[PDB]
RNA sequence: GUAAAUAUAGUUUAAAAACAUCAGAUUGUGAAUCUGACAACAGAGGCUUACCCCCUUAUUUACCGAGAAAGCCAUGCAUGGCUUUC
């Protein structure tokens, strides 16, 4: 009956996926009615379309690489670099090991930066997936930096949805990520005076990056606007709040004033490395503003 | 051409004696309003109701209480840019439309059509409206929804293997939608087989019944009998706008019972109790904390006893009451206003420096000495609204009342909806308060400053009925233009001038010359009624036919009101050493050029005149939306500064206390203070960009 | 507050690709890869196969009341001031 009417709307011609799994059908059933299910089905269909297109492109490139590899075999010119090599080609491993050493040094002496995962109740499933993806990108950008932050994952419930998704996404790397993940709040780990909670709705405007201050970023993705939530949370603890200067330096044009976690961490990393506000704000999406105010 | 989607009905006005009997309907295609009445503009603005696509405006009776507010609605539509609008009612509305011209202002790019009762039908294929006349004259409207038979059955097309995915199938839809039977899949399929049972459209009737003289005729109506019992188009609901006494008539009750359980019988009348402005109640309740009598609680309508339990259901109407008709017919009472004073009090309390400032003010007042000279409470001055333009939620069109004595009251700036504020401010005593009125003053000739003049008069008669006093033509002072257009309204639409007496403002000017002995007698009676000694009128240089007034009593206190004007020496001479001054304050300093262009002064000019006036105290009034909630504060301002707010009560003894209230005011406006800061930043950016 | 437009959750141009992101691979120097993860054009609501709209927030821009007719005064047929009418 259930998959029967799903096949009925398939016959209707609506864009729907094929060979769907059980968890996806459960999620679809979780939807209220009509438009929610239609959006979810269109998503899944587009996901399958992209997956199959990537499969076709990958097979094409594999065949092209095979034939081109035989062609390159035809040369047999030899005398390649005289075999005068100082290092073996193990560069990805060495980069990972160097990043690990730098992460250990940062965990011991790095400046704290907190992501507070206390919004799971303000986020839908899709927003949760987006938040996890942006958290991965932010952590990756932090690792590569010449002077990484010491990243804290505060208020991260062990069995919560966000922690579950992070564990699923990171696999065994989760236990080896060079960062501090804890259920306690940022107020239980650092003095209340050193904490600055970054929000877009704060009356105060950030002027300079401070190296003795602990910046708190709300790991929140609200494509359904909920202004003042991070500000309200910071007010309960009575924490100082700051907002990025975007009206001062950029002609905002059309867009939303709340950036993503990855953009936020990149801006903060640029500022921490003695970058100016122009260089730091180069990470703001160009489609939003029109230029840097002169 | 298409079919109507979900449609909604809404009760804009709860039906109270103040700004009642307003109905609204909206669908995707378009939206309509019934009995715009008076003051519904502010009500719609507050509740975020969309005014666009309001092509048609409807009504039930010619009474000003049902048609008084048309001017504001049409002006708002003109501002929006809607090019066309039409009205439905008795043919005399045409003349009434002409009347509006005399104070319409610049009207262009807008069409003002009319839909007389003689018109057969309106149609538009979206919603149909029926016109039904009444006589002892009232008109009721029956609205029938358009047919939406378009439907297709599920999975039987697949069983029939229809050639889907092609274009030639699209015409075939009409064949099944129109009612054609065709042979497909070896079946002589009929259109009804593949079509959901068509619904012609729900019907609903709107009617107003002033009294039994209109209860009796309605039953002897063929149109009503058509929809009574086994109606061709069953009626989903009926809305009645009549008092409780009319609602309990034996004939009326029988007529209501005729339809049976099929109907729902929504009703609207004075007995309904609700709040028409959450923001106003919230702000006045918050202000009440600072001091009781300056900011008295706004008494809310509260019916003592619910209406008698009639056999048929009686769904009492409420503000924001919502009823969906399609695709489901139900009472969607989801966003109905609620009264939670405690929530407002706690929300205000959870503000920075607010409670602390209030406590500090309490300490200062307690330690402060008692008022010297034991100044008498009377006279009192109550500011109902201080708005300068189309009323907003925060404020209202300029209007003030001065109670000289418990039996003598005068009114200034009788703007739009003033009776609404009178009701909201004086609950049931409104009868005594209205009887207390001796005369009403008119400011410079302008619609905003005299929009609500007619309604007041009508209500007075009702109050006179409550008290039973003999008829007393209320006095009013104004230019001859007011007399002319009021006479036109009297002799065309609704007879009201017999309840009024008029006095030219020029005859009251300093050194004026009596025009007629009757004028002299009228002005002498005016002076005697309120125990006043001198009433002075002076010209003001902001527009033609503009007057500023001054009151001097036997006790010697001199109070001067100016309204729209600019610093004038004659004003200082007239109000030299005046006890109090109430002056307009539209824009802020630094914008002198646009102040001159609009002929309105700013704060700096207000202080300049006040120190020129040499008056004991100065009050600000006539503000604009740009000052959404807060007036400018600065130590450079003298202690005499006074900022008005809705339903603000003041007396002479309060003069040494107004400046002491400056902090707590700004304490409550923290968010609005931030708004002012952002506005000032924007103004600075604009000014520097212009300079460079 | 009211009308317009606009809204790409890593970025950009288009209307789907490129650059990116996370996990694993001790890679013989094309790893310039291979195996996987992610893939939602602001948020929510229908309705005819497909035909779009209605609403809520966010960003940027501009923001509410006097036509004619007749009689008189002054200036060089036109203008200014006033009086009665709609
Ligand atoms: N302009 C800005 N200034 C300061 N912090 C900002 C910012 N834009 C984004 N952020 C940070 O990035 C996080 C994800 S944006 C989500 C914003 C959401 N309205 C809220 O209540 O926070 C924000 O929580 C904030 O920590
Ligand atoms: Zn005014």
């Amino acid at each position: 009956a259930t998959r029967e009417f799903i096949e009925m709307w398939r016959l209707l011609g609506r864009e729907v996926p094929e060979h769907i799994t059980e968890e996806e059908l459960k999620t679809l059933m979780e939807c209220v009615s009509n438009t929610a299910k239609k959006k979810y089905l269109k998503y899944l269909y587009t996901k399958e379309k992209v997956k199959k297109a990537r499969q076709i492109k990958k097979e094409m490139k594999a065949a092209a690489r095979e034939e081109a590899k035989n062609i390159k075999l035809l040369e047999t010119t030899e005398e390649d670099k005289q075999k005068n090599f100082l290092f073996l080609r193990l560069w990805d491993r060495n980069m990972d090991i160097a990043m690990g050493w730098k992460g250990a040094q940062a965990m011991q002496f790095g400046q704290p930066l907190v992501f507070d995962m206390a919004y799971e109740n303000y986020m839908k499933r899709k927003e949760l997936q987006n938040t996890v993806s942006q958290l991965l990108e932010s952590e990756g950008w932090n690792r590569r930096n010449v002077d990484p932050f010491h990243i804290y994952f505060c208020n991260l419930k062990i069995d919560g949805a966000l922690h579950r998704e992070l564990v699923k996404r990171y696999q065994e790397k989760w236990d080896k990520l060079l960062l501090t993940s804890t259920e306690k709040s940022h107020v239980d780990l650092f003095p209340k005076d050193s904490i600055i909670y970054l929000t877009a709705d704060s009356p105060n405007v950030m002027t300079t990056f401070r190296h003795d201050k602990v910046y708190v970023i709300g790991s929140f993705v609200d494509k359904s606007m909920q202004p003042g939530t991070s500000l309200a949370k910071a007010k309960r603890l009575n924490l100082a709040t700051e907002c990025l200067p975007l009206d001062k330096y950029l002609q905002w044009e059309i867009g939303n004033k709340n950036l993503t976690l990855d953009q936020m961490i990149r801006i903060l990393l640029c500022l921490k490395n003695n970058g100016n506000w122009q260089e730091a704000l180069q990470f703001v999406p160009k489609r939003k503003h029109t230029g840097f105010l002169e | 051409s298409g079919g109507p989607n979900t449609v909604y009905l809404q009760v804009v006005a709860a039906g109270s004696r103040d700004s009642g009997a307003a109905l609204y309907v909206f669908s995707e295609f378009n939206r309509y309003l019934f009995n715009c009445g008076e003051g519904v503009q502010r009500l719609m603005q507050e509740h975020k109701l969309k005014v666009a696509r309001l092509d048609n405006i409807f009504l039930t009776r010619m009474h000003w209480s049902n048609v008084g507010g048309l001017s504001g609605m049409i002006l708002t539509l003109k501002e929006t840019g809607l090019p066309k609008c039409v009205l439905s009612g008795p043919p005399q509305l045409e003349k009434y439309l002409e009347a509006i011209k005399i104070f319409s202002g610049p009207l262009k790019g807008i069409e003002l059509a009319v839909r007389p009762h003689s018109a057969p039908e309106y149609e538009d294929e979206t919603m149909t409206v029926y016109q039904i006349p009444i006589h002892s004259l009232v008109v009721a409207f029956i609205c029938k929804l358009h047919l939406k038979r378009g439907n297709f059955l599920v999975l039987k097309a697949k069983e029939m293997g229809l050639p889907v995915g092609t274009a030639a199938i699209a015409p075939i839809i009409a064949a099944v939608k129109d009612g054609k039977s065709i042979t497909h899949e070896g079946r002589e399929i009929l259109a009804e087989e593949l079509c959901t049972p068509p619904d012609p459209g729900a019907a609903f009737v709107v009617v107003e019944c002033p009294d039994e003289s209109f209860i009796q005729p309605i039953c002897e109506n063929a149109t009503f009998q058509r929809y009574q019992g086994k109606a061709d188009a069953p009626v989903a609901l009926v809305v009645h706008m009549a008092p409780a006494s009319v609602l309990v008539d034996s004939r009326y009750q029988q007529w209501m019972e005729r339809f049976g359980p099929d109907t729902q019988h929504l009703v609207l009348n004075e007995n309904c109790a609700s709040v028409h402005n959450l923001r106003s109640h919230k702000i006045q309740t918050q202000l009440n904390l600072i001091h009781p009598d300056i900011f008295p609680l706004l008494t809310s309508f509260r019916c003592k006893k619910e209406g008698p339990t009639l056999s048929v259901p009686m769904v009492q109407g409420e503000c924001l009451l919502k009823y969906q008709l399609r695709p489901r017919r139900e009472w969607q009472r989801d966003a109905i206003i609620t009264c939670n004073p405690e929530e407002f009090i706690v929300e205000a309390l959870q503000l920075p420096n607010f409670q602390q400032s209030v406590q500090e003010y309490r300490r200062s007042a307690q330690d402060g000495p008692a008022p010297a000279e034991k100044r008498s409470q009377y006279p009192e001055i109550i500011f109902l609204g201080t708005g300068s333009a189309i009323p907003m939620k925060i404020r209202n069109v300029s209007a003030t009342l001065v109670n000289i004595s418990p039996d003598t009251s005068l009114l200034l700036d009788c703007g739009e909806g003033t009776f609404g504020q009178l009701c909201r401010h004086y609950g049931d005593q409104v009868d005594r308060v209205l009887g207390t009125l001796a005369a009403v003053f008119v400011s410079h000739l302008a619609a905003d400053h005299h929009t609500g003049l007619p309604s007041i008069l009508l209500q007075r008669e009702r109050a006179l009925a409550s008290l039973g006093k003999p008829l007393h033509p209320l006095l009013v002072v104004a230019p001859n233009q007011l007399k002319a257009w009021l006479q036109q309204y009297h002799n065309q639409c609704q007879e009201v001038l017999h309840h009024i007496s008029m006095i030219p403002a020029k005859c009251l000017q300093e050194g004026a010359e009596i025009s007629s002995p009757a004028v002299e007698r009228l002005i002498s009676s005016l002076l005697r009624t309120c125990d006043l000694e001198e009433f002075q009128t002076c010209l003001v240089r902001h527009c033609k036919h503009a007057f500023g007034c001054a009151l001097v009593h036997t006790s010697g206190w001199k109070v001067v009101y100016s309204g729209d004007t600019m610093p004038c020496e004659a004003l200082v001479r007239m109000g030299k050493d005046a006890t109090l001054l109430i002056h307009e304050a539209t824009l802020e300093d630094g914008l002198e050029e646009e102040a001159v262009e609009k002929t309105h002064s700013t704060t700096s000019q207000a202080i300049s005149v006040g120190m020129r006036m040499n008056a004991e105290f100065i009050m600000l009034n006539h503000f604009s939306q740009r000052y959404a909630k807060v007036p400018l504060f600065s130590p450079n301002f003298s202690e005499k500064v006074g900022v008005a707010f809705d339903h603000m009560k003041v007396c002479f003894g309060d003069f040494p206390t107004m400046p002491k209230l400056i902090p707590p005011l700004k304490a409550l406006f923290a968010g609005d203070i931030e708004e002012m800061e952002e506005r000032r930043e924007k103004r600075e950016l604009r000014q520097v960009r212009a300079a460079l």
